[PDB]
């Protein structure tokens, strides 16, 4: 139904057959990243829950796959799976604890 | 001497015409839909083509029959041999058999 990632539909009557008005999402403007599939972190391979991991030349943030939406990348948005020497491509970041802000305080 | 059933057609008034797409053309569509698979994967198929690697759009599709994208990272080399080994199968296949 349409080209793109369908949303809704509506029919029409038109003589001796019907007519669909399918209304879909089309992605405008892209930007290069720089991507990776895992980074490491004390030892351990952290992988994102859903997104991609992106840098904007210094930083790493993760990324919904269809829009542009950086975070910065916590325990909560990442799983832990697994050493670093394993996966091809893993690159060296930190990961932010929300945990240590608050038991210093 | 040894005269064909073409000619008879071809005498009798039955004739083939040639198809629009040439058989070097169907070849650049499928190059194009190969290119376009490998390189982007199934973004060229809804808007513009987006680059993305390969080991990574992988981990993209286990993530959709439920299995955890930590999988194909550390089984990477096993699951690329597999797929060699598949790819020369078929080719054993198409070389062997005819039917
Ligand atoms: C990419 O974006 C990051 C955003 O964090 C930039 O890093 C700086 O981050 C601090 C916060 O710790 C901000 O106060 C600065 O304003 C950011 N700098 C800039 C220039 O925006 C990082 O510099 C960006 N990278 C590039 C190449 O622009
Ligand atoms: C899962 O199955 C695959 C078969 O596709 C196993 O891979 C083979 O493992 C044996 C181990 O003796 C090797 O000799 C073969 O060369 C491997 N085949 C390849 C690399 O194509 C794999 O070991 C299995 N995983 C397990 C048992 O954890
Ligand atoms: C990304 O980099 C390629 C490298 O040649 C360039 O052609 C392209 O214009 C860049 N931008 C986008 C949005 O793809
Ligand atoms: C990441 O850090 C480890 C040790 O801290 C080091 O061995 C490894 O080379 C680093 N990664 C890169 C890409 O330099």
């Amino acid at each position: 139904c349409g080209k793109g990632y369908h949303l809704m539909s509506f029919p029409q009557s038109a003589p001796h057959g019907v007519v669909f008005l399918h209304v879909t999402y089309v992605p405008a403007q892209e930007k290069n990243f720089t991507t990776a599939p895992a980074i490491c972190h004390d030892g351990k391979a952290h992988f994102p829950r859903e997104g991609v991991f992106v840098s904007n030349g210094t930083h790493w943030f993760v990324t919904q796959r269809n829009f542009y939406e950086p975070q910065i990348i916590t325990t909560d948005n990442t799983f832990v799976s697994g050493n670093c020497d394993v996966v091809i491509g893993i690159v060296n970041n930190t990961v932010y604890d929300p945990l240590q802000p608050e038991l210093d305080s | 001497a040894a005269r064909d059933l073409i000619c008879a057609q071809k005498f009798n008034g039955l004739t083939v015409l040639p198809p629009l797409l040439t058989d070097e053309m169907i070849a650049q569509y499928t190059s194009a839909l190969l290119a376009g698979t490998i390189t982007s994967g199934w973004t060229f198929g809804a808007g513009a083509a987006l680059q993305i690697p390969f080991a990574m759009q992988m981990a993209y599709r286990f993530n959709g029959i439920g299995v955890t994208q930590n999988v194909l990272y550390e089984n990477q080399k096993l699951i690329a041999n597999q797929f060699n080994s598949a790819i020369g199968k078929i080719q054993d296949s198409l070389s062997s058999t005819a039917s």
